[PDB]
């Protein structure tokens, strides 16, 4: 709730930023997680740290 | 609430995970149907609290007296919602 | 701030420098919980709504 | 040194231009990256322009900020980048020049490459073939499977209809049971029929995991016992490599080799005294891996060599051409540069993309693997620009119905000149008239809530949206007074009236009662309750006593 | 809530699921509407004043 979704009139909403920035770590996190996983080349991993 | 001089200091990480209330995993806010949050993103019901004051995420627990339980089928601590704050 | 207004200011010489002028209205706007208690106190309202 | 000469002009002067530290600063980077970043320094340094205007007035006149301890590390930081090298900056860039040192043409040199990812996965298949509990493992699946516990097709991917592969599973049984019906006559041409008969076979990638993981607690289960073995002798007793090994190698089944080591007149054998018995147990659990297994240590260890070195092989296979790829990649990731997301995501979907490729590759019907990746690099990035590209997720199919929208919009706005209207869509696509209404009120992005609303002082949208939930202070002063005035109502009855009448209700208590309930407490599950509850009800019904409570009545 | 709920049984007043939300003159304000314009999309039945 500081950084909230509000629901705009008309479907629309309106959110603050934080969620964008949080959206793309908890992105890049998951992903490297999932490159370990498979355990890709170091080209990979490097460029995704 | 008259408590001291406040103090700052490093953020050690078992202190971070004494503020947590359970890790974010995914990256989805709200559901684009039903506007209700997503479990668990950015947003979430068990994590960060209730949506609406003492009313459960799924619905099976709605009164003042059940405040504390959390709902054994979506985990979500029943209480205020300036828990979600 | 709760409990502010504001205006346009105006001349008002027929008052001693110990008291600004003000309109009924922003009067009867700034002191509604005053209202309420003394309304009431008086019970010319039972009841506050 | 002349850049210093920048920064002491900067001192000294009060300022800088463009033109000053365009002019001062080392030739030969020039990328416009490395420049904002020294930019930013000398700004972060004791200079605070950065300017473009010299001067500056009575506006903001005589300004400075001391800031010791900050100009001595920035000088600092200028002088070294300078005088080293010019430090790449960005992440994208690093990416590129971190690849470009891949030698970028496999022209049929992918023979050679998918030649050594087929050497690893047939020695490891060899491994597979020669793993005792693999073929365990099958049977066992086997008989799972039938029952009803698993799926047949579940389990193996295909040789290369359930009942063919079930009475192949039978054949294999056979097999296997006559390999182990002969405990050493015929050992070797038994693993050759089992090979042989094993070796055109295949399975799920997650069943060979398990196969492997397996594999690998067996070979942590070795390592584990010639941990106790060896580092409970040599490094517990000064029993050194040579005289360990003269009687680990080579049978390493017999406890004797360290019992009867003990005995040797040595002073490792006279200090393997007390470590005697766990050495024992050492060999114990090896030969109990004996029992479990059929095979020497030794063999194991030769098996599980081999398996890693095909494994390595086909590792590296798989680095070299992925690092090859990776051109390939970042060519046809450029194609997506604003669907909502960054290039190096994109990139990085298409690195997942062209590893799965390879894992999914085989020259046995002809293809060219440029073009062969070319599809999963461009499906990857589409799942991917699709899943986790709009802010709140919509699935896939309503990404596709999206797309199809802004194609027919695209076609109508001029075929029909100006612009079609959803009942002209729900007719040029063929949809109920009313998902088109909810599909184009999903579809579209959330605004920024730090959006400029600058029609003000300096303001933001989020800086007007109002709190909904919030309950009015006139409402909270309601409630309260609507407390005290039915706690005096209720006052205004019998102790029992009060008290039936506060737990039928939720008042003053936790969640309100049921009759059960009302009855447990007053002896009657029955009318008493209802005669109570009612006749009160009447009671305060009663004008010039409910006067007050219909008073709070909002109507 | 409580007594509320109290007051709800004494007087039997439903509360209905409907909300007021109309369009209030904003306070001060004393004129004569002199003109009232009506839109609708091309879905709903136009009402009678439309
Ligand atoms: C860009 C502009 C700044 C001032 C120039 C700001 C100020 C008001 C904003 C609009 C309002 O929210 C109303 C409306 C809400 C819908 O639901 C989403 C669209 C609308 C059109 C918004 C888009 C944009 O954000 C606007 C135009
Ligand atoms: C008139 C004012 C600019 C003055 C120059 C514009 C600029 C942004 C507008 C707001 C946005 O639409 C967002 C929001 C939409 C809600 O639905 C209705 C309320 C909000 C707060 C709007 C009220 C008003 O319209 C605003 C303040
Ligand atoms: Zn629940």
């Amino acid at each position: 709730d500081l950084r909230p979704l509000v629901p705009l009139d008309g479907g629309r909403f309106a959110t603050s930023d934080l969620n964008d920035l949080y959206r793309r770590v908890i992105n890049r996190n998951n992903r490297l997680k999932r490159l370990l996983d498979l355990a890709a080349p170091d080209i990979i991993v490097r460029n995704e740290k | 609430e008259e408590f001291d001089a406040i103090k700052i200091a490093l953020a050690s990480p078992d202190m971070i995970r004494s503020w947590s209330f359970g890790e974010v995993k995914k990256p989805e806010t709200i559901n684009y149907r039903t506007f209700k949050p997503e479990r668990d993103g950015l947003f979430c019901a068990r994590i960060f609290g209730p949506v609406k004051d003492y009313e459960c995420l799924c619905g099976k627990y709605k009164r003042l007296k059940h405040r504390g339980v959390i709902c054994e089928k979506c985990g979500v601590e029943v209480t205020q919602t300036k828990v979600r704050r | 701030v709760d409990y502010s207004g504001r205006s346009v200011i105006t001349v008002g010489p027929y008052l001693r420098l110990h008291q600004c002028g003000l309109p009924k209205k922003m009067a009867l706007e700034l002191f509604k919980p005053f209202i309420y208690g003394k309304l009431e106190l008086r019970g010319l309202a039972t009841t506050i709504k | 040194s002349q850049l210093k000469l920048l920064v002491t002009r900067g001192k000294e002067q009060g300022y800088l231009t463009y033109a000053e530290v365009n002019d001062h600063l080392p030739e030969d980077i020039v990328d416009s990256d490395q420049i904002e970043d020294i930019i930013q320094m000398i700004n972060d340094m004791g200079i605070q322009v950065m300017e473009e205007a010299p001067d500056a007035d009575d506006l903001m006149l005589a300004e400075n900020t001391a800031d010791e301890d900050a100009a001595e590390a920035a000088a600092q930081v200028l002088s070294s980048v300078e005088s080293e090298i010019g430090r790449t900056t960005d992440p994208v860039r690093m990416y590129m020049r971190e690849m470009g040192t891949v030698e970028l043409l496999t022209r049929e040199g992918e023979i050679d490459i998918a030649k050594r990812i087929e050497d690893g996965i047939n020695q490891v298949q060899c491994s597979v073939a020669e793993y005792p509990e693999a073929i365990t493992y099958l049977l066992e699946q086997y008989d799972r499977v039938e029952a009803e516990e698993a799926r047949l097709s579940d389990l193996i991917t295909g040789f290369v209809d359930p009942e063919l592969a079930r009475e192949k599973f039978a054949e294999l049984r056979a097999q296997y049971v006559v390999t182990r019906d002969t405990i050493h006559a015929t050992a070797q041409e038994e693993i050759l029929k089992l090979s042989e008969v094993f070796k055109q076979f295949r399975l799920v990638p997650k069943q060979f995991d398990y196969l492997v993981n397996s594999m690998r607690v067996m070979m942590d289960r070795v390592r584990t016992q010639e941990r106790l073995i060896m580092k409970l002798c040599v490094e517990q007793c000064k029993m050194p490599k040579k005289n360990f090994i003269t009687l680990f190698t080579g049978n390493e089944t017999s406890d004797t080799w360290f019992n009867a080591a003990i005995a040797m007149n040595k002073p490792w054998s006279e200090k393997l005294h007390d470590v005697s018995e766990e050495v024992h147990r050492a060999l114990q659990k090896l030969q109990q891996i004996e029992e479990e297994t059929g095979l020497t240590i030794e063999q194991v260890k030769d098996i599980n060599r081999r398996m890693s070195i095909g494994e390595a092989k086909a590792r590296r296979a798989k680095k070299e051409m992925v690092e090859a790829n990776l051109r390939l990649v970042i060519s046809i990731a450029k194609k997506y540069t604003n669907r909502g997301l960054q290039f190096l995501d994109l990139i990085q979907e298409g690195n997942i993309g062209l590893m799965k490729a390879v894992d999914k590759f085989e020259y046995r019907r002809g293809y060219k693997f440029s073009t062969y990746a070319t599809w999963w690099i461009r499906q990857a990035i589409t799942r991917s620009i699709a899943d986790q590209a709009r802010t709140i997720r919509i699935p896939v199919h309503m990404i596709e119905t999206i797309n199809k929208l802004n194609r027919i919009s695209r076609q109508m706005l001029q075929e029909m000149g100006r612009e079609p209207t959803p009942e002209e869509l729900a007719e040029r696509m063929l949809m109920p008239e009313d998902k088109i209404r909810k599909v184009l009120k999903i579809a579209k992005e959330p605004i920024s809530m730090e959006t400029p609303i600058g029609d003000d002082e300096d303001s933001h949208l989020g800086d007007f949206i109002e709190d909904t939930t919030l309950e009015l202070p006139l409402d909270s002063a309601t409630t309260e007074s609507l407390r005290a005035a039915t706690h005096d109502v209720l006052a205004g009855l019998t102790a029992r009236e009060a008290k039936v009448l506060r737990m039928r209700f939720g008042i003053d208590m936790n969640t309100d009662y049921t009759l059960e309930e009302v009855g447990k407490q007053f002896d009657v599950t029955r009318e008493r309750i209802r005669q109570i509850e009612a006749k009160a009800l009447r009671k305060l019904r009663h004008p010039s006593r409910s006067e007050v409570l219909r008073s709070f009545l909002d109507d | 809530t409580p007594e509320e709920k109290l007051l709800r049984a004494i007087f039997g007043e439903k509360a209905s699921d409907v909300k007021d939300s109309s369009l209030r003159v904003p306070n001060g304000v004393s004129g004569t509407v002199i003109d009232v314009q009506v839109f609708t999309r091309d879905g709903v039945e136009k009402d009678k004043r439309a």
